[PDB]
């Protein structure tokens, strides 16, 4: 736990290469 | 170019995770001066937040990178250093600033007296992006983006504590916030940690109070209130 | 200013995960006409990479409601979409343009007749960001560059097959997305899948002979052609 405050992360819907 | 369609590009940029497309859209909508429905006004905070979260990321990891490469490095490496470190402070100092006049000109502006829900969310994002400033502040020009901050979450805070229940999601995560204000920014433990108990308290005791539609986002909150009550002993 | 600078300058961007920055570090370097280490070929490598990627990832994503919106008709948020899709786009071909102008003018021009490693390595970057084009490009325009990436890849694919190698990780990593283009761009699945085994039939015959630094980046490159196999049906 380094971030304490309050997270709300979405408020929608949020390789075969080499990489 | 119209208000319908500008909300759904910024639907279409969370989805693309373009967040600074998304910020850009929701700041449109904020300018016709019309009220902001409770879906628009997630969208708009989810944007920024994620905006000015990539700054703070980036300014925490170069601010890191400063001060441990400070003793021995080249004197031409550090002014490499502290040269980037200052350009993505502007950058998250722009984008706090940014957010602080769409809250004070048009959000909190446009809030009547009995829309205590509204009220709280706008002033509690107040506090929010001005202890942002605060993080990467120094001197009198970080006292006074600290008062800033306490002048929102208080006031916010008297609003929360009188007109919303204490099982709100809303109230409980501006208690959370203004907790963490209390602990990082004023270095006032003691505070900190009675703000969060209380909070977490009152909310214990109304427990029989949560729906279907508010049980998740609240009973989180609480488990966050009490991780960060473990932590400060 | 100083080209030790810049590559570390590169080095902060990557850190702070600001790969646009990233990218335009390393194109400096590049444009100082001195040829790029392996080190500061794979910082490039590396950052466009990011860029360009970011770009696709959105531009998939949108090209899949505009997709499904397409076939609704609704005539005005279709339009809405393509517009956005056609914003990301343009943020993808004009990356493409960026990084191909780089190699003609710079990588692969400093590139001598013997130079096989480097000659191979830049000339699948080629046809890699000219597959990206592909992408995206509709028309005579597609063909274009379809035509283009096929030319690139086959001359890196001739290098690499008479002067490195069956286990050399670039050769191995040409093969995955020399055959990733016969499949997904020219919809070749015969050649595709027949440059496939090939590659990764070579590279066993003689696996047994490689130290365990060329074994694990030698072998991750076979799983990923034996993935890209059994998901080709």
């Amino acid at each position: 736990d380094y971030d304490l405050s309050l997270p709300f992360p979405v408020c929608e819907s949020c390789e075969h290469s080499l990489d | 170019v119209d208000r319908e369609q500008l909300v759904q590009k910024a639907r279409l940029a969370e989805q693309a995770e373009r967040y600074d497309d998304m910020a850009a859209a929701m700041k449109n909508v904020t300018e016709l001066n019309e009220p902001l429905s409770n879906e628009e006004r997630n969208l708009l905070s989810v944007a920024y937040k994620n905006v000015v979260g990539a700054r703070r990321s980036s300014w925490r990891v170069i601010s890191s990178i400063e001060q441990k490469t400070s003793a021995d490095g080249n004197e031409k490496k550090i002014e490499m250093v502290r040269a980037y470190r200052e350009k993505i402070e502007k950058e998250l100092e722009a984008v706090c600033q940014d957010v602080l006049s769409l809250l004070d000109n048009y959000l909190i502006k446009n809030c009547s007296e009995t829309q205590y829900e509204s009220k709280v969310f706008y002033l509690k994002m107040k506090g929010d992006y001005y202890r942002y400033l605060a993080e990467v502040a120094t001197g009198e020009k970080r006292a006074t983006v600290v008062e800033s901050s306490e002048k929102a979450y208080s006031e916010a805070h008297e609003i929360s504590k009188e007109h919303m229940q204490p099982t709100h999601p809303i109230r409980l995560g501006l208690a959370l916030n203004y907790s963490v204000f209390y602990y990082e920014i004023q270095n006032a433990p003691e505070q900190a940690c009675h703000l969060a108990k209380t909070a977490f308290d009152d909310a214990i005791a109304e427990l029989d109070t949560l729906n279907e539609d508010s049980y998740k986002d609240s009973t989180l909150i609480m488990q966050l209130l009490r991780d960060n009550l473990t932590l400060w002993t």
